[PDB]
RNA sequence: GCUGCGGUUAAAAAGCUCGUAGUUGGAUCUAGG
RNA sequence: AUGUCUUCAUUAAUCAAGAACGAAAGUCAGAGGUUCGAAGGCGAUUAGAUACCGCCCUAGUUCUGACCGUAAACGAUGCCAUCUCGCGAUUCGGAGGGUGCCCUGCCGAGGAGCAUCCGGAAACGAAAGUCUUUCGGUUCCGGGGGUAGUAUGGUUGCAAAG
């Protein structure tokens, strides 16, 4: 439960960059 | 392990090129981005023009201002 | 132990040894006569027979399949064959 | 043995064996006695059983100087045998616990020097041989089916466990070696200053 | 000095008067004067002197170890290390562990078998944890090619001509010089052709002069 | 670190085991992995065995017994103290302690 | 070994595992040198002074195959049939 | 408290070894036999150790106690190990109907033997 | 898959060597083994052996001097010209004294100091010392 | 790192299997005198 | 797997690309909805408590038909062949005896355990051994720590994401 949350935050800020970009 | 028999020349040889990527130094060597990123664009003096001066808070433990010039 | 005799192997260690593991390989099956009283008909049948061999004209069963040595059926004796 | 028929195995020898139950090992067997083991209890060869005493007898004899023989033992059982041995052989004697340090600590005032080492049992008396092992102590011990043979050099295979046989085969081992130092004689038997050396003398006595 | 032991009372006695014969006959050497005795042009040196230290509840207790290596230049070669709180007991305890520790070294030729022995008999390689030592042999003037650490050891050991291939960490001193010196000692194990003829066991010292022992 | 030869499981010649929940926390732990006692009492406490045979309406009548076969994982059991911390070598016995 | 112009000029020649025929080193202590006396067949009494010289090396010894080996050498030589 | 150290332990064994004939089971005489036999420079210290010394010799009496060498007790040892019967339990003459199983087979005729007295099981 | 019954053989001769042993036995033969380990004979790191026939393969028994360093075998069979002769002894061989490098060529199967006696170059089988 | 590295825990065995290209492939033909 | 004096006769091992299967969660559609239960809402505890604890619960958890293709998917150890030790137990089949059970230092095939050469930085490993004495065949992977499995491009997917 520290790696897997910066996982999830990076999944995050990728979901966001996603929304972004289109 | 590696391969060995006598008819895999072609295999080694391609296997070390790919993995000659992974090295830092060859990579650093061959990139072909090396002149564009480097400011000196590959010679080992260069000359310039003064703009302002600065000093820099030296790293921990050392506490001194190092007197510097961005050119 | 480190002197071993690979060459003569011990007689009985032979015999307890796998067929395969033998210095020289040999089966561990057989031909019989059977002799089966009644129509005392000789009848040559392999050891771990996996067929039902029958009397020629006899007509009757003298072994049954087995997971290993085929079982003779009661009343039948064997003898090897050389 | 000595490809002798005078120093073979004779018919009361062979005779006390059985009598003293020298020749039922344990249930549990090694490969490397595999040999002497003729067909529950195993029963070992006696035969063998005699060659190796006599090895072992012409081994210790090769020591001139008697004392630098060590015997040690450990088993409450072989206590007598081990006093015995060591007066009628001239050797020393290690009872009960063995100190670590006896052949290795040159400083201890239980320092010795063994040129020859001989053990009652192998696993009783392993800090024996593994001390052994470090001065390259040569060593012989009476060793049942089922005892290891590391680090030992002759093993003469008895029934080191009962309380009777053990006692017989110290006495056996003294009686040859004696023999065959010449204190003593195959027809006039084991007998010192006229006395009789008897089996049981060696043979566990419970207090 | 007063012996303690057999092999002591036999050198002071003069009944072993060479170190050949207790490596022969494999006996274990327990006091430094033996080696005194028999073998009188020794010389030593501390490889290194590192501290060491221990933590405590009051600090950290430090002890000073010390790595000595002593040679004849002629075949013989022994390694010792000491620790100690104090740096001159810790080179006398070094000084006596390498006495003790010295062993013999064989000597053998590249090329054409001319004149005397001048490096080692074949490549022979010594390990300690993870530096890895491989002696290898090379033709007359060519030196010791290796690197300080095993250099020394080689000199007192009194092979003249070497190469050194050595692998792991190296910079670990004890490592090194340890990995060095089972490489030497590996050459009087090392089972050449040479050394096929089958020869006639000799009685040991003990056996031979038992009577000034037992008397 | 590895700190047991069977990585703390009973688990071998097999890819899954299911689990099972623990008598105490609930918790999911693997069969093999969980610890498993099997005790058996008198269905009275011997303070009360005698009363309850004073008491009996019959007169030989043999007292019933429970029987319980409980599973703890780990954290459980350890802190129920049904199991110990043991040293380095003392980890590898076996055999069970005595009682 | 033999070198120069015919010298030995080795320090000592090993002695070898009277089984394997392993050198045994100078600080191999966990090998031994077993004697046994020489008896004559009639009288049975040790000749002085001679004995046969076994040894064994530590690996061997350690293998735990001393003891077969001992057994094997002696009936080689006759001191068991 | 009441436990003896080392020292006085000592003590009193090496005094029970050397004066056995003067230790006797009263305390009062053992700090006597202790004063003129030994320098102890406390007599808090004499006094534990002749204590110590009367305890010791209430074991002796009972039995051998380790650590302590006395001459009548290591006689009668001695004695006891000499112990030798008037003739052999495993002579000829006694050895005369040993039952023996069927190790016979081989183990007591490949050998050489036909042991009259074996009776097979 | 069995793929190099000389790289199996040799290993089998190199683990009986190591534990002492007097004979070991070498699954299947082949006329390669054999002339190996006729060289080796020659040269004195073994002693008799004998080839025992099962109408198949075989096997043979190698009796054991305990006199044999190392036996090995080099795969693939690398092409060694006389030139390279002395590079590839120098890498391969404890010492110039003894060891001896096993080749194949037109001639036969030979070691290295024949191969430069005859002036020979061929294929690299193995070495041993 | 072909000679010549490393992959349980330090970086590194694909979740597992089938499979084309590639790579590698058991013993056996004239030995002797 | 075992048994086989049955048949073919090298037909084999490992495998870029390629393909099947692939826990749980998750997505789509249709049935079911007991239990438990993300999210949500309350009662507690706390300085706060968007938590641990308790209560009521929605998706889900179940089935059918499709997607995804990831797990500490672990033995953190690729597959095939071979050699090196001892002991006694265990599952399956066989052989020989005795009365389903017992015996055979019985034979193979597994899955382990403790006596272990050698190996390893060590922890430890009958393999992680038979390697500077390196070299049986073959596939994949690593090259100081981060930036970062991120940006960009490509590709698969309904999405999440791979």
């Amino acid at each position: 439960m520290r790696e897997k949350w910066r996982k999830k935050r990076m999944r995050r800020l990728k979901r966001k960059r996603r929304a972004a970009k289109k | 392990g590696k391969p060995k028999g006598l008819c895999t020349a072609r295999k080694l040889k391609t296997h070390r090129q790919e993995q000659r990527w992974n090295d830092k130094r060859y990579k650093k060597a061959h990139i072909g981005t090396r002149w564009k990123s480097n400011p000196f664009g590959g010679a080992s003096h260069a000359k310039g023009i003064v703009l302002e001066k600065i000093g820099v808070e030296a790293k921990q433990p050392n506490s001194a201002i190092r007197k510097c010039v961005r050119v | 132990p480190l002197a071993v005799d690979l060459l003569h192997p011990e007689p009985q260690r032979e015999i307890r040894c796998h067929k395969l593991k033998r210095l020289v390989q040999h089966p561990n099956s057989y031909f019989m006569d059977v002799k089966c009283s009644g129509c005392f008909k000789i009848s040559t049948v392999f050891s771990h027979a996996t067929t039902v061999v029958v009397c020629v004209g006899c007509n009757t069963v003298l072994c049954q399949p087995t997971r290993g040595k085929a079982k003779l059926t009661e009343g039948c004796s064997f003898r090897k064959k050389q | 043995s000595g490809g002798a028929a005078h120093s073979a195995l004779t018919e009361e020898d062979v005779m006390k064996l059985l009598a003293t139950q020298a020749h039922l090992g344990s249930t549990n067997l090694n490969f490397q006695m595999q040999q002497y083991v003729y067909k529950g209890p195993n029963i070992i060869n006696v035969k063998k059983t005699w060659e190796k005493l006599l090895l072992a007898a012409r081994a210790i004899a090769a020591v001139e100087n008697p004392a630098d023989v060590v015997v040690v033992s450990a088993r409450p059982y072989a206590q007598r045998a081990l006093l015995k041995f060591a007066a009628h052989t001239g050797a020393t004697a290690i009872f009960g616990r063995f100190s670590p340090g006896c052949l290795t600590n040159q400083i201890q005032k239980t320092f010795k020097e063994p040129r020859l080492l001989v053990i009652s049992d192998p696993r009783i008396d392993h800090q024996a041989v593994t001390e052994a092992s470090y001065v390259g102590v040569p060593v012989i011990s009476f060793v049942n089916t089922e005892s290891p043979l590391k680090l030992i050099d002759i093993g003469v295979p008895c029934n080191n466990k009962g309380e009777r046989s053990i006692g017989l085969m110290w006495w056996m081992l003294a009686r040859e070696i004696l023999i065959l130092r010449g204190k003593i004689s195959r027809q006039t038997g084991f007998v010192l200053e006229g006395k009789e050396i008897m089996p049981d003398l060696y043979f566990y006595r419970d207090p | 000095w007063t012996p303690v032991t057999k092999l002591g009372r036999l050198v002071k006695e003069k009944k072993i008067t060479t170190l050949e014969e207790i490596y022969l006959n494999s006996l274990p050497i327990k006091e430094f004067e033996i080696i005194d005795a028999l073998c009188s042009n020794l010389k030593d040196e501390v490889l290194k002197i590192s501290p060491v230290q221990k933590q405590t509840t009051a600090g950290q207790r430090t002890r000073f170890k010390a790595f000595v290596a002593i040679g004849d230049h002629a075949g013989h070669v022994g390694l010792g290390v000491k620790c100690s709180k104090e740096v001159a007991t810790a080179i006398r305890g070094a000084i006596v562990a390498a006495k003790l520790a010295v062993v013999p070294v064989r000597r053998g030729y590249w090329g054409n078998k001319i004149g005397l022995p001048h490096t080692v008999p074949c490549k022979v390689t010594g390990k300690c944890a993870s530096v890895m030592v491989r002696l290898i042999p090379a033709p007359r003037g060519t030196g010791i090619v290796s690197a300080p650490v095993p250099k020394k050891l080689l000199h007192m050991a009194g092979i003249e001509d070497c190469y050194t291939a050595a692998k792991g960490s190296t910079a670990t001193l004890g490592n090194f010089a340890k990995a060095t010196y089972a490489a030497l000692q590996r050459t009087y194990s090392y089972l050449t052709p040479d050394l096929w003829k089958e020869e006639a066991l000799e009685k040991s010292p003990y056996q031979r002069h038992h009577e000034y022992l037992a008397r | 670190t590895f700190k047991r030869r069977n990585h703390g499981r009973n688990k071998k010649n097999r890819g899954h085991v299911a689990f099972i929940r623990c008598t105490n926390c609930g918790r999911c732990c693997p069969k093999d992995k969980a610890i498993k006692k099997f005790v058996v009492r008198n269905i009275v406490e011997a303070a009360a065995v005698r009363d309850i045979g004073d008491a009996s309406a019959y007169t030989q009548y043999a007292l019933p017994k429970l029987y319980h076969k409980l599973h703890y994982c780990i954290a459980c059991a350890i802190h129920s103290k049904v199991v110990r911390n043991r040293s380095r070598e003392a980890r590898r016995d076996r055999n069970p302690p005595p009682r | 070994m033999q070198n120069d112009a015919g010298q030995t000029v080795e320090l000592y020649v090993p002695r070898k595992c009277s089984s394997s025929n392993r050198i045994i080193g100078p600080k191999d202590h966990a090998s031994v040198q077993i004697d046994f006396v020489d008896v004559d067949p009639e009288t049975g009494r040790m000749i002085p002074g001679k004995s046969t010289r076994y040894a064994i090396c530590g690996a061997i010894r350690r293998m735990g195959e001393s003891d077969d080996a001992i057994l094997r050498l002696a009936q080689k030589d006759g001191l068991v049939p | 408290s009441r436990v003896r150290t080392k020292t006085v332990k000592k003590a009193s064994r090496v005094l029970i070894e050397k004066y056995y004939t003067r230790m006797t089971n009263d305390f009062h005489n053992n700090k006597r036999v202790c004063d003129e036999v030994a320098i102890i420079g406390s007599k808090p210290l004499r006094n534990k150790i002749a204590g110590y010394i009367t305890h010791l010799m209430r074991r002796i009496e009972r039995g051998p106690v380790r650590g302590i060498s006395i001459k009548l007790q290591e006689e009668e040892r001695e004695r006891r190990d000499n112990y030798m019967p008037e003739i052999s339990t495993v002579d000829p003459s006694q050895l005369t109907s040993i039952k023996v199983d069927t190790d016979t087979s081989d183990m007591l005729k490949a050998a050489g033997f036909n042991l009259p007295n074996v009776t097979v099981e | 898959v069995r793929m190099n019954v000389l790289a199996d053989a040799l290993n089998a001769i190199n683990n009986a060597e190591k534990r002492g042993k007097r004979q070991v036995l070498i699954r299947p033969a082949s006329k390669v083994i054999v002339r190996f380990l006729t060289v080796m004979m020659k040269h004195g790191y073994i002693g008799e052996f004998e080839i025992v026939d099962d109408h198949r393969a075989g096997k043979i028994v190698v009796n054991l001097t305990g006199r044999l360093n190392k036996a090995s075998v080099i795969s693939p069979r690398l092409n060694i010209r006389l030139n390279d002769l002395e590079k590839y002894t120098n890498t391969l061989l404890p010492s110039r004294q003894f060891g001896y490098l096993i080749l194949t060529t037109s001639a036969g199967i030979m070691d290295h100091e024949e191969a430069r006696r005859k002036h020979l170059g061929g294929k690299i089988l193995g070495f041993f010392f």
